[PDB]
RNA sequence: GCUCGCCGGAAGACCAAGGGUUCCUGUCCAACGUUAAUCGGGGCAGGGUGAGUCGACCCCUAAGGCGAGGCCGAAAGGCGUAGUCGAUGGGAAACAGGUUAAUAUUCCUGUACUUGGUGUUACUGCGAAGGGGGGACGGAGAAGGCUAUGUUGGCCGGGCGACGGUUGUCCCGGUUUAAGCGUGUAGGCUGGUUUUCCAGGCAAAUCCGGAAAAUCAAGGCUGAGGCGUGAUGACGAGGCACUACGGUGCUGAAGCAACAAAUGCCCUGCUUCCAGGAAAAGCCUCUAAGCAUCAGGUAACAUCAAAUCGUACCCCAAACCGACACAGGUGGUCAGGUAGAGAAUACCAAGGCGCUUGAGAGAACUCGGGUGAAGGAACUAGGCAAAAUGGUGCCGUAACUUCGGGAGAAGGCACGCUGAUAUGUAGGUGAGGCGACUUGCUCGUGGAGCUGAAAUCAGUCGAAGAUACCAGCUGGCUGCAACUGUUUAUUAAAAACACAGCACUGUGCAAACACGAAAGUGGACGUAUACGGUGUGACGCCUGCCCGGUGCCGGGAGGUUAAU
RNA sequence: AGGACCGAACCGACUAAUGUCGAAAAAUUAGCGGAUGACUUGUGGCUGGGGGUGAAAGGCCAAUCAAACCGGGAGAUAGCU
């Protein structure tokens, strides 16, 4: 459920929690975990390339399986786990042979359900297939952009691609943006919708909730001096210049798409 | 067992109150050894040159004291001393 | 009330040491200067 | 030497860092010491730092650094792979007592513990650059069991009081003992096995994972503590002994019991919450390449060894950082009594100190305090500054409200001591017993002692009983900012920044964008419920008209239009 | 439970007085704010000068900052004193 917290303190007042009752309460499966040290937004050169990131809670990386390499092998969903490295939840899948892997939990899924993947299989939520084999006009997620790769598109909580059309070797997909992209039919896609759709109704409530998610404070250009940001200076709340990034490029309606290579695949741009 | 070199380890027998008190009561000898000089090399030197039954050798490196001669300051050399314990068959 | 020099021999040598100077093109030139000038304390070490 | 005073969650005791002989003894006061100096952290000699167990080095890693080839870069060199460094983290083992003028978990005595080596011998399959397990982990909270430690009895040795009492419910002092080894408890955690089987853990596996089962219900695991022993010992208050009045060396009494109790220890545990909580070796295990009387494991009596470096002394300071013997700054540990909720505060203990110029006088004036007739903010830019309120329990507490609050609203009253209820009770608490259940650190009766609130009632002293220290001033209207937070180190703490929330906007993943001649990194091991930018700034009610101008976006006919 | 309340340590720096050739190139005394978190702190890293970092003051980058420091061009230049 989406439970609103009672106003016992200012900072608590506005908090809205997404309390999933079906998640596991305990330590995760270690073999799939590994360390994930933080950058703080800095790179090779030790310089802030991405602003406003740094701090937060320490969090380990779960090796989630996007490829779904196991063909013609059934797999029982053992337990749904919380993932700090992701918007969506994950499911500890135990394959019939012996292996265990983490996968993104679709919407219709619980501890006990069985999933199969490969070439044949059945058309059901969670069952990964080649997009050729999937019926046209169906809800998919964890969609590959290249055959044999992991899975790029629709991985966030409540996110899903819809297969619009199927032109021979190619499949026209309508993405969550509204962009209609043409991908290869040999590429795979996990059926259904990505779970944890309540995620968006979470509201943090306090400053520190953003700080313990690893975000840092965003200072407005207008607040700065002219030397710092193009917006800057003025003796008491001035502006009078067109909105811009700290590096002068115009924000607020200014197309930065310039790939050129992959412009053939885009059937129609978003709107 | 390391002939010729053993002779170069032991520099001089140490003289002091602490040196004296550990002769009769504790059955040891305090002595100035080479800056290299391992506990085995001191023991083995005492076992042949002094020719007495060595129980165990303890060692320490004494730091040189910064002296003065009008103007030009000067440090002493970092000599090493070895408390060598002896067995019941003792003498000097 | 807290001054600028807060000593530490590890930091000292890691930063300004002989090997730290030896490491780099420009660091070797510092030594090459102090040797040319003819200093006693070539580096802090 | 004797008083006095001060600190005592330190102004005491240990360290790390940092200093680098400042330590100890003998001597010398020129200079240094804010005065004198016989003294000194000063000068001049000599002495002083003793380790298989403490730390370092060593075996392993994080952040990160370096980086064979490699990719990239006019040169210099940048990035980065297999590796190899890098603790602030992980990995073997020693305590008690005695001792020096100066070191002690290091020397000494009494007891122990670890790992290797090379055997002797009993058996036997071993064996990785490889697999699995372990290491191995967050916040808060709560509860139990303990312990350091205290307090009070008893017990043992001494005391019979300089001024009235004191042979006692009296006084003073003591009542100490470790790691180790044995024991495996308070309690945590987990169904054991036994066999087969299988596209899994790039090979292989008897290990790990999965799947049948059959089959007794427990068997393991971890673990404070206590008890034993260690220890007939060690140690012990005075004595005695000598005196070089320095002490030397000789003896040694009780050496118990309840109660209380940690922020320690079990607990790296349990419950809970989400923001979902390093790594890698040692260690344990399974097999490949191999090896097959072999070498190799195993266990056991040995045996050899456990190298090297630091160890003095200061370490909230006259020894470090501040130019000074500079009221500044500096991480960790130890945490006694009485009052108290307390690591607050007051007075003290251990232990340490009285701050390296003094002696007078007792003007104005300055600084820091105390008291103040009558008035009571009349002061002043402004109640600035002082004065005032203050604790615990109980009764009571308005508009307004986001239904939590405002609120400690407001305002009251009760507080000491002494008897009683009750030769100290509610509780805590637990003994000699007695079942009993078996060999226990037993269950389960049971009420000797210690322990001890909080009340009510009745007295009683003072002017005053939360009597000291300690310890809210309160209420009404209103601007701004929702709020906690951040900010001009060293004249600005705010209405400024941030903020949760809100909108527009870019971004389809070799993402936008950023750092970068580039390779490449970050964004992100993220993928539009995501990410970057911009503005606005919780929440409630809302957010109107203008696209002429500047920008942006789309459109491609026409005009003009570069290189070629 | 809590960017909850009171309040020591710890972190801070609102007011006043003292000091202003200081005890001190920013402190002392008496009150003051936060004090389980957007907290604080030890040890070691990383980011470099038109560059960093900045809950944004032109703050901070070794008592130096609207462009550090050291060496060099260098005896820059000066219709000025
Ligand atoms: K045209
Ligand atoms: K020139
Ligand atoms: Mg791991
Ligand atoms: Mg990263
Ligand atoms: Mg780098
Ligand atoms: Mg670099
Ligand atoms: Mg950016
Ligand atoms: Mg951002
Ligand atoms: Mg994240
Ligand atoms: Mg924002
Ligand atoms: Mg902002
Ligand atoms: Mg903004
Ligand atoms: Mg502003
Ligand atoms: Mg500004
Ligand atoms: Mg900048
Ligand atoms: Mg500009
Ligand atoms: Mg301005
Ligand atoms: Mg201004
Ligand atoms: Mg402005
Ligand atoms: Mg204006
Ligand atoms: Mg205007
Ligand atoms: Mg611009
Ligand atoms: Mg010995
Ligand atoms: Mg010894
Ligand atoms: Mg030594
Ligand atoms: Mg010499
Ligand atoms: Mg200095
Ligand atoms: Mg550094
Ligand atoms: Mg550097
Ligand atoms: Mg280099
Ligand atoms: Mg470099
Ligand atoms: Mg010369
Ligand atoms: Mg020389
Ligand atoms: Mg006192
Ligand atoms: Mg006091
Ligand atoms: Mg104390
Ligand atoms: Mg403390
Ligand atoms: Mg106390
Ligand atoms: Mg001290
Ligand atoms: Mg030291
Ligand atoms: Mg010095
Ligand atoms: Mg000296
Ligand atoms: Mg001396
Ligand atoms: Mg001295
Ligand atoms: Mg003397
Ligand atoms: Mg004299
Ligand atoms: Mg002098
Ligand atoms: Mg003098
Ligand atoms: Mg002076
Ligand atoms: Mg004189
Ligand atoms: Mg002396
Ligand atoms: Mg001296
Ligand atoms: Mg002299
Ligand atoms: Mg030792
Ligand atoms: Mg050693
Ligand atoms: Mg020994
Ligand atoms: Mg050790
Ligand atoms: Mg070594
Ligand atoms: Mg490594
Ligand atoms: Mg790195
Ligand atoms: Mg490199
Ligand atoms: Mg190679
Ligand atoms: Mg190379
Ligand atoms: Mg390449
Ligand atoms: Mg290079
Ligand atoms: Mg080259
Ligand atoms: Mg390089
Ligand atoms: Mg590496
Ligand atoms: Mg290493
Ligand atoms: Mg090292
Ligand atoms: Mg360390
Ligand atoms: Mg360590
Ligand atoms: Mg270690
Ligand atoms: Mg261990
Ligand atoms: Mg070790
Ligand atoms: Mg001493
Ligand atoms: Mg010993
Ligand atoms: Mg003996
Ligand atoms: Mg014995
Ligand atoms: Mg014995
Ligand atoms: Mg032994
Ligand atoms: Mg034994
Ligand atoms: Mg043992
Ligand atoms: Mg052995
Ligand atoms: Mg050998
Ligand atoms: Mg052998
Ligand atoms: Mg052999
Ligand atoms: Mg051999
Ligand atoms: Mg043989
Ligand atoms: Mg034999
Ligand atoms: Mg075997
Ligand atoms: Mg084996
Ligand atoms: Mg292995
Ligand atoms: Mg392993
Ligand atoms: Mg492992
Ligand atoms: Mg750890
Ligand atoms: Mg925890
Ligand atoms: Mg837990
Ligand atoms: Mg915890
Ligand atoms: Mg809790
Ligand atoms: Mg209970
Ligand atoms: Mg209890
Ligand atoms: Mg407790
Ligand atoms: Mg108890
Ligand atoms: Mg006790
Ligand atoms: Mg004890
Ligand atoms: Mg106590
Ligand atoms: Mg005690
Ligand atoms: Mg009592
Ligand atoms: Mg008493
Ligand atoms: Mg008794
Ligand atoms: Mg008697
Ligand atoms: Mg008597
Ligand atoms: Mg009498
Ligand atoms: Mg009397
Ligand atoms: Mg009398
Ligand atoms: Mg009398
Ligand atoms: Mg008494
Ligand atoms: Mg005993
Ligand atoms: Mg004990
Ligand atoms: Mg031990
Ligand atoms: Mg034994
Ligand atoms: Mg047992
Ligand atoms: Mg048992
Ligand atoms: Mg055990
Ligand atoms: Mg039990
Ligand atoms: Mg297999
Ligand atoms: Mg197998
Ligand atoms: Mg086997
Ligand atoms: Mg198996
Ligand atoms: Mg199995
Ligand atoms: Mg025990
Ligand atoms: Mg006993
Ligand atoms: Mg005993
Ligand atoms: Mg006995
Ligand atoms: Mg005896
Ligand atoms: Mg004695
Ligand atoms: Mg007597
Ligand atoms: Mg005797
Ligand atoms: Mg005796
Ligand atoms: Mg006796
Ligand atoms: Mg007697
Ligand atoms: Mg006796
Ligand atoms: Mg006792
Ligand atoms: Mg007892
Ligand atoms: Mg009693
Ligand atoms: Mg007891
Ligand atoms: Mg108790
Ligand atoms: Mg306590
Ligand atoms: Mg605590
Ligand atoms: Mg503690
Ligand atoms: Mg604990
Ligand atoms: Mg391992
Ligand atoms: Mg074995
Ligand atoms: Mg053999
Ligand atoms: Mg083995
Ligand atoms: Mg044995
Ligand atoms: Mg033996
Ligand atoms: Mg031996
Ligand atoms: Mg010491
Ligand atoms: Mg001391
Ligand atoms: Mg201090
Ligand atoms: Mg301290
Ligand atoms: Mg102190
Ligand atoms: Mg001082
Ligand atoms: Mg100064
Ligand atoms: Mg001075
Ligand atoms: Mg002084
Ligand atoms: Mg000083
Ligand atoms: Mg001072
Ligand atoms: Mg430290
Ligand atoms: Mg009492
Ligand atoms: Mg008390
Ligand atoms: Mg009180
Ligand atoms: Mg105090
Ligand atoms: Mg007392
Ligand atoms: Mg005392
Ligand atoms: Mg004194
Ligand atoms: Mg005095
Ligand atoms: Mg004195
Ligand atoms: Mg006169
Ligand atoms: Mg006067
Ligand atoms: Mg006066
Ligand atoms: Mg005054
Ligand atoms: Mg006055
Ligand atoms: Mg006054
Ligand atoms: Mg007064
Ligand atoms: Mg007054
Ligand atoms: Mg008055
Ligand atoms: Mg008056
Ligand atoms: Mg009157
Ligand atoms: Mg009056
Ligand atoms: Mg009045
Ligand atoms: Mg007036
Ligand atoms: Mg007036
Ligand atoms: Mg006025
Ligand atoms: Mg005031
Ligand atoms: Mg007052
Ligand atoms: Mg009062
Ligand atoms: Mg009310
Ligand atoms: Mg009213
Ligand atoms: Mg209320
Ligand atoms: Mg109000
Ligand atoms: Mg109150
Ligand atoms: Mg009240
Ligand atoms: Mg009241
Ligand atoms: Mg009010
Ligand atoms: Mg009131
Ligand atoms: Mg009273
Ligand atoms: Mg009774
Ligand atoms: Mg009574
Ligand atoms: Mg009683
Ligand atoms: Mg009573
Ligand atoms: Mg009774
Ligand atoms: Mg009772
Ligand atoms: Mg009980
Ligand atoms: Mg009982
Ligand atoms: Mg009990
Ligand atoms: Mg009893
Ligand atoms: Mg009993
Ligand atoms: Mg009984
Ligand atoms: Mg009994
Ligand atoms: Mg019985
Ligand atoms: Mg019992
Ligand atoms: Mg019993
Ligand atoms: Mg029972
Ligand atoms: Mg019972
Ligand atoms: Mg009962
Ligand atoms: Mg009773
Ligand atoms: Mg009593
Ligand atoms: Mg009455
Ligand atoms: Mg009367
Ligand atoms: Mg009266
Ligand atoms: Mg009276
Ligand atoms: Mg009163
Ligand atoms: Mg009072
Ligand atoms: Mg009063
Ligand atoms: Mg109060
Ligand atoms: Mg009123
Ligand atoms: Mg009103
Ligand atoms: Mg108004
Ligand atoms: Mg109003
Ligand atoms: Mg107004
Ligand atoms: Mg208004
Ligand atoms: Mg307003
Ligand atoms: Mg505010
Ligand atoms: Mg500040
Ligand atoms: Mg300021
Ligand atoms: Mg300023
Ligand atoms: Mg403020
Ligand atoms: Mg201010
Ligand atoms: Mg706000
Ligand atoms: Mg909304
Ligand atoms: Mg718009
Ligand atoms: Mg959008
Ligand atoms: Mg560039
Ligand atoms: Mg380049
Ligand atoms: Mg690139
Ligand atoms: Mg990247
Ligand atoms: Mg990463
Ligand atoms: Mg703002
Ligand atoms: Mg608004
Ligand atoms: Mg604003
Ligand atoms: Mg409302
Ligand atoms: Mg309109
Ligand atoms: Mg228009
Ligand atoms: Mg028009
Ligand atoms: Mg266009
Ligand atoms: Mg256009
Ligand atoms: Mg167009
Ligand atoms: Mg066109
Ligand atoms: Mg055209
Ligand atoms: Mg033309
Ligand atoms: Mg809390
Ligand atoms: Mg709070
Ligand atoms: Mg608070
Ligand atoms: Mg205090
Ligand atoms: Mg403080
Ligand atoms: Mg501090
Ligand atoms: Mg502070
Ligand atoms: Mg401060
Ligand atoms: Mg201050
Ligand atoms: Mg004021
Ligand atoms: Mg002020
Ligand atoms: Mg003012
Ligand atoms: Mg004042
Ligand atoms: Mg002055
Ligand atoms: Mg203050
Ligand atoms: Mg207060
Ligand atoms: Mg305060
Ligand atoms: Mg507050
Ligand atoms: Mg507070
Ligand atoms: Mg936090
Ligand atoms: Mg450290
Ligand atoms: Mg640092
Ligand atoms: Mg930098
Ligand atoms: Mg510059
Ligand atoms: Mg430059
Ligand atoms: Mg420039
Ligand atoms: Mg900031
Ligand atoms: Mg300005
Ligand atoms: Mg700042
Ligand atoms: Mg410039
Ligand atoms: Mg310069
Ligand atoms: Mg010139
Ligand atoms: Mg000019």
């Amino acid at each position: 459920a989406v439970v609103k917290c009672k106003p016992t303190s200012p900072g608590r007042r506005h908090v809205v929690k997404v309390v999933n009752p079906e998640l596991h309460k305990g330590k995760p499966f270690a073999p799939l975990l590994e360390k994930n040290s933080k950058s703080g937004g800095r790179n090779n050169n030790g310089r802030i390339t991405t602003r406003h990131i740094g701090g937060g809670h320490k969090q380990a990386y779960r090796i989630v399986d996007f490829k779904r390499n196991k063909d013609g092998i059934p797999a029982v969903v053992e337990r749904l786990e919380y993932d700090p490295n992701r918007s969506a939840n994950i499911a500890l899948v135990l394959y019939k042979d012996g292996e265990r892997r983490y996968i993104l939990a679709p919407k219709g899924l619980k501890a006990g359900d069985q999933i199969q993947s490969g070439v044949d299989a059945a058309i059901k939520p969670g069952n990964t297939l080649p997009m050729r084999n999937i019926p046209v006009g169906s809800t998919v997620h964890n969609v590959e952009m290249k055959p044999g790769k992991g899975g790029q598109l629709a991985r966030s909580a409540g996110t899903y691609v819809q297969i619009v059309a199927r032109d021979g070797a190619y499949v026209t997909l309508r993405l969550r943006s509204g962009e209609m992209r043409k991908v290869e039919a040999d590429c795979r896609a996990t059926l259904g919708e990505v779970g944890n759709a309540e995620h968006m109704l979470r509201v943090l409530g306090k400053a520190g909730a953003a700080r313990w998610r690893g975000v840092r404070p965003t200072v407005r250009g207008t607040a700065m001096n002219p030397v710092d940001h193009p917006h800057g200076g003025g003796e008491g709340r001035n502006f009078g210049k067109h909105p811009v990034t700290p590096w002068g490029v115009q924000t607020k309606g200014k197309k930065t798409r310039s790939n050129k290579r992959t412009d053939k695949f885009i059937v129609r741009r978003r709107s | 067992i390391r002939e010729e070199r053993l002779l170069k380890v032991l520099r001089a027998p140490h003289v002091s109150e602490k040196a004296s008190t550990a002769m009769e009561k504790s059955n040891t000898i305090v002595l100035k050894v080479a800056k290299d000089a391992t506990k085995a090399e001191i023991k083995a030197a005492v076992q042949k040159l002094f020719e007495v039954e060595v129980e165990v050798v303890n060692t320490l490196v004494v730091k040189g004291k910064v002296k003065r001669h009008g103007q030009r300051i000067g440090r002493r050399s970092d000599w090493k001393k070895a408390y060598v314990t002896l067995k019941e068959g003792q003498n000097l | 009330m807290k001054r600028t020099f807060q000593p530490s021999v590890l930091k000292r040598n890691r930063s300004h040491g002989f090997r730290a100077r030896m490491a780099t093109k420009n660091g070797r030139q510092v030594l090459a200067r102090r040797r040319a000038k003819g200093r006693a304390r070539l580096t802090v070490s």
